[PDB]
């Protein structure tokens, strides 16, 4: 194994969940989690560069972007390392998901933050000034530090 | 990294913020912050092995002890890496914290980023209690508030 991690998501609201990370290979990282308390629909999921929870989720910073890339969806090669796309919450508000990522690596995100947003990540395709920056996903709902 | 932060939270009134900073490679790490809601006196102040708090103190584990040594105080040579001694809460419950340690680090095998920082119920006896529990937790007691050490700007 080349690294494992877990992040407990919490915020000043009903959103809360647990997401785990496992570096299967040097070039493939498994991400699985369950988040409750969400509005039914798509919600953006991103790794931010600072695990600073001193001000809700606002002190966590921008999307983890060590290569200086533009915002994108998981299938775009030009994307922030922390760009994980959207996850969908069912009618009951629960979002169960499982994905592999070929750029995000566990050892490089230990101590950073994982945030889920209130709206949909437009994957850089929304024709909005925030599309190439954040994905125009709105407010941050819950966050948590990627722990060892 | 050069800086780290941790927000201590718990089921009781114990809560605070602890900052970390290291300006030299494998050098000293300044640990400073504030905690409130404590009982007046000395309280254990340790870094545990894992940041996983899905099960609370069970998943956080023992003191961060990569060198497989017995419990001690920060000034002792036989200590856990996560052994940072006690903090002092005044008569109002506020614990103005300021520690400097070079066994911990913000890099390398002794890196504490991503682990759990816990303020405990009782005072750490620095591994000098005579019983075996002193060689494990210093009889510091239960967890009052905890948090994950995350990278800060
Ligand atoms: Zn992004
Ligand atoms: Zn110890």
């Amino acid at each position: 194994n080349l690294g494992a991690a877990v992040a407990i998501l919490g915020g000043p609201g009903t959103v809360q969940g647990v997401v785990r990370f496992l570096q299967l290979t040097p070039e493939r990282c498994l991400i699985e989690g369950t988040i409750d308390g969400l509005e039914p629909g798509l919600h953006g999921l991103h790794v931010h560069q600072y695990g600073d929870l001193t001000n809700n989720c606002n002190s966590c910073g921008n999307h983890f972007n060590p290569d200086g890339a533009s915002h994108g969806g998981p299938q775009d090669s030009d994307r922030h390392r922390g760009d994980l796309g959207n996850v969908r919450a069912d009618a009951d508000g629960r979002a169960i998901f499982r994905m592999e990522d070929e750029q995000l690596k566990v050892w490089d995100v230990i101590g950073r933050s994982l945030i889920i947003d209130e709206g949909e990540d437009d994957l850089g395709r929304g024709g909005h000034p925030l599309s190439k920056i954040t994905g125009n996903s709105g407010e941050r709902l819950a966050c948590g530090i990627i722990a060892r | 990294a050069t800086k780290a932060v941790c927000v201590l939270k718990g089921d009781g009134p114990v809560q605070g913020i602890i900052n970390f900073e290291q300006k030299e490679s494998n050098g000293p790490v300044k640990v400073w912050g504030s905690i409130k809601g404590l009982t007046e006196g000395l309280h254990g102040f340790h870094v545990h092995e894992f940041g996983d708090n899905t099960a609370g103190a069970t998943s956080a584990g023992p003191h961060f002890n990569p060198l497989s040594r017995k419990h001690g105080g920060p000034k002792d040579e036989e200590r856990h890496v996560g052994d940072l001694g006690n903090v002092t809460a005044d008569k109002d419950g506020v614990a103005d914290v300021s520690i400097e340690d070079s066994v911990i680090s913000l890099s390398g095998d002794h890196c504490i980023i991503g682990r759990t920082l816990v303020v405990h119920e009782k005072a750490d006896d620095l591994g000098k209690g005579g019983n075996e529990e002193s060689t494990k937790t210093g009889n510091a007691g239960s967890r009052l508030a905890a948090g994950v050490i995350g990278i800060a700007q």
